[PDB]
RNA sequence: CCGGAGCGAAAGCGUUUGCCAAGAACGUUUUCAUUAAUCAAGAACGAAAGUCGGAGGUUCGAAGACGAUCAGAUACCGUCGUAGUUCCGACCGUAAACGAUGCCGACCCGCGAUCCGGCGGCGUUUGACCCGCCGGGCAGCGUUGCGGGAAACCACGAGUCUCUGGGCUCCGGGGGGAGUAUGGUUGCAAAGCUGAAACUUAAAGGAAUUGACGGAAGGGCACCACCAGGAGUG
């Protein structure tokens, strides 16, 4: 690696090395919709939630806060946003 | 050895200072 | 108390001692083959010899 | 001058290890720094595991072993020889001897 | 002057029906002179008998210590009365990259039996594992060794002195324990290593007649 | 003790097979009562080879013959070095009391090693610079 | 079990369980918005030994007694054994307290393991294991080190210093006298910190090479050596 392009890394490279350590840094985060079973109301959650999240007006438990990202609850189905 | 210089000298000056505790 | 037992050289293991004097062989009996020890000789053996040990209970420890 | 880059021990990273004596001298010698040696062996020698075999009770019953932890400091291992000096480089192989 | 084997009489060891060999052996002493008799001399002698000699094909690294508390007849009955494991066992057991959890609890049986087990696990290497050591998080060591004291409970407790023999002759308390402990980590050689009966109610003579019987 | 067939009056052996001497000690299961007890200084006058193995395979054939005797015919050997705070090895005297006994006309079952171990040793004799010599 | 493994600012830290407070790393698209780095005189902690007042005192064991060994042996070895060794309260603030290597930050080789957190992937087993990636940490090998150095050796840099400058504290100036004298200061004491001079000396010392030597290891060879013997000699 005596010549290297610093100027236009591959976007493997970006995604595989550190937050910080990129080019320009980017979070590795994202928004998620989970979608409860029961109810149909859409919640943006946070990726790494920290916090347990419910459904506002309701019971059923959606995320549990872990070491890295949240935990979602069985069947509750999501999808990420950009 | 160097230990043992450094044990006389503490009873060296050990008695020094008797005999110039009982000058005053 | 034990008999004199008879012992035959079945393989000679080379020389031993401090000055080398003795040959550390081991042994086979003729009457029955269902005892080998390890004996110290002092003196010239050839290969097949037949030793008298009179103790044939103590080892030499190799 | 340094003669070993692990200063003749296995500490990284501590700064006191309990301190074990040894066997055959009972010299207070730390943990890592003494030489140590695993000994199985069977509790009858080869020499007369014959005898004791015309003699058990059983039919076919294994000898047990003696399981020895031995400890010993650089000056009763070497003086027992076993451990023993090797060369400028050819002191680094960390491989036990087969 | 005299030889004091002219007043040894021997006597006849005998083993509860938990075993299957119940003549165990001779015991000898002097005969009743004096002020002294035969009867309580013998009412506290040990006995540690291998497994392997008191039940037809069994493992013979666990040994058994049976107390004699009665002399009926020439023949002094015995009880249970410790359990323990071969030295050459344990000392087998315990090898290097690897963890041992041992566990003890002080428990007392349905009848007036307090017994303390001891029990010893060791983490098991996995078939495709490639990493030398295979050690444990202490709180994974917390959880198997809290499971030890749970089961061992469970398995005494609920049980008579003559059921947690009966469990002890095969270490099923030891298997169900290397079970039990799958889903935190592997167990390799759970075993109960030794059990002590420290207080023992108080001797009657239809239970003791109830074991032999 | 009249058995059928003259079966093995099975007994326990306690080996002491330190250094500086081997104690032979033969008694029944329990260990209460002692058959025969004899050592390797009791057959040799020289107190530098009461550990030999010479003196302890005496030893063994003295405390057989007593056994034959009384009745016994097998024994269960125990096994035991210096053991506790001090050297854990036997010493020279335990395979010549071992064998020993094998070949006078014994027989041998069970054979353990009873070793006093610490689970946390107290301080061992000499400082701790050791016994330098 | 117990590892060139973990944690802690060091000293140091290894049975189970409970309680109290604290901490690193990791995770974050949370918050404050320069609050930072290193730091004289100050301050906390600080192995072992030692001191003071109680409790305790199993082992070990300064001193001491005795038995050996020796020309002598108040030593080495052995048998007994006091203060100590353990705990509580209060002092001393000393170690080969060592990585003999201050702390913070930047750039700088490669490879395979290891501990912790996180992320992804294909199966096996009731989390464990297998394959990669990221951050942090204890280390290792190949570097025959792109470089450094008097070598030895150094990628926890001892690299980026004649092509000499990121910030800051402590600290060295030939070897002895000497960590001594005196003064100040601290302490119950032992002693700690601070600390010279007269005088004396041409070397002291570092790393490596060759040789010699070893009551160091391994491998070999002759009766000017020995074993077994023959002749003796004295
Ligand atoms: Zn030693």
């Amino acid at each position: 690696p005596l010549a290297k392009d610093l100027l236009h890394p591959t976007p493997e490279e970006e995604r595989r090395r550190h937050k910080k350590k990129r080019l320009v840094q980017s979070p590795n985060s994202y928004f998620m919709d989970v979608k409860c079973p029961g109810c149909y109301k859409i919640t943006t959650v946070f990726s790494h939630a920290q916090t347990v999240v419910l459904c506002v007006g309701c019971s059923t438990v959606l995320c549990q806060p872990t070491g890295g990202k949240a935990r979602l609850t069985e069947g509750c189905s999501f999808r990420r946003k950009q | 050895r160097a230990k043992w210089r450094k044990k006389r000298m503490r009873r060296l000056k050990r008695k020094r200072r008797k005999m110039r505790q009982r000058s005053k | 108390v034990q008999p004199i037992k008879l012992a035959r050289v079945t393989k000679v293991l080379g020389r031993t001692g401090s000055q080398g004097q003795c040959t550390q062989v081991r042994v086979e009996f003729m009457d029955d083959s269902n005892r080998s020890i390890i004996r110290n000789v002092k003196g010239p053996v050839r290969e097949g010899d037949v030793l008298t040990l009179l103790e044939s209970e103590r080892e030499a420890r190799r | 001058t340094k003669k070993r880059r692990n200063n003749g021990r296995a500490k990284k990273g501590r700064g006191h290890v309990q301190p074990i004596r040894c066997t055959n001298c009972a010299r207070c010698v730390p943990k890592d720094k003494a030489i140590k040696k695993f000994v199985i062996r069977n509790i009858v020698e080869a020499a007369a595991v014959r005898d004791i075999s015309e003699a058990s009770v059983f039919d076919s019953y294994v000898l047990p072993k003696l399981y020895v932890k031995l400890h010993y400091c650089v000056s009763c291992a070497i003086h027992s020889k076993v451990v023993r000096n090797r060369s400028r480089e050819a002191r680094k192989d960390r491989t036990p001897p087969p | 002057i005299v030889d004091p084997f002219s007043k040894k009489d021997w006597y006849d060891v005998k083993a509860p029906a938990m075993f299957n060999i119940r003549n165990l052996g001779k015991t000898l002493v002097t005969r009743t002179q004096g002020t002294r008799i035969a009867s309580d001399g013998l009412k506290g002698r040990v006995f540690e008998v291998s497994l392997a000699d008191l039940q037809n094909d069994e493992v013979a690294f666990r040994k058994f210590k049976l107390v004699t508390e009665d002399v009926q007849g020439k023949n002094c009955l015995t009880n249970f009365h410790g359990m323990d494991l071969t030295r050459d066992k344990m000392c087998s057991m315990v090898k290097k990259w690897q963890t041992m959890i041992e566990a003890h609890v002080d428990v007392k049986t349905t009848d007036g039996y307090l017994l303390r087990l001891f029990c010893v696990g060791f983490t098991k290497k996995r078939t495709n594992q490639i990493r030398k050591t295979s050690y444990a998080q202490h709180q994974q060591v917390r959880q198997i060794r809290k499971k030890m004291m749970e089961i061992m409970t469970r398995e005494v407790q609920t049980n008579d002195l003559k059921e947690v023999v009966n469990k002890l002759i095969p270490d099923s308390v030891g298997k169900d324990i290397e079970k039990a402990c799958q889903s935190i980590y592997p167990l390799h050689d759970v075993y109960v290593r030794k059990v002590k009966m420290l207080k023992k109610p108080k001797f009657e003579l239809g239970k003791l007649m109830e074991l032999h019987g | 003790p009249q058995v059928a067939e003259g079966e093995n009056v099975f007994g326990v052996c306690h080996i002491f097979a330190s250094f500086n001497d081997t104690f032979v000690h033969v008694t029944d299961l329990s260990g209460k009562e002692t058959i025969c007890r004899v050592t390797g200084g009791m057959k040799v006058k020289a107190d530098r080879d009461e550990s030999s193995p010479y003196a302890a395979m005496l030893a063994a054939q003295d405390v057989a013959q007593k056994c034959k005797e009384l009745g016994i015919t097998a024994l269960h050997i125990k096994l035991r070095a210096t053991g506790g705070n001090r050297t854990k090895t036997p010493g020279p005297g335990a395979q010549s009391a071992l064998r020993a006994l094998a070949r006078s006309g014994m027989k041998i079952g069970r054979i353990e090693d009873v070793t006093p171990i610490p689970s946390d040793s107290t301080r061992r004799k000499g400082g701790r610079r050791g016994r330098r010599l």
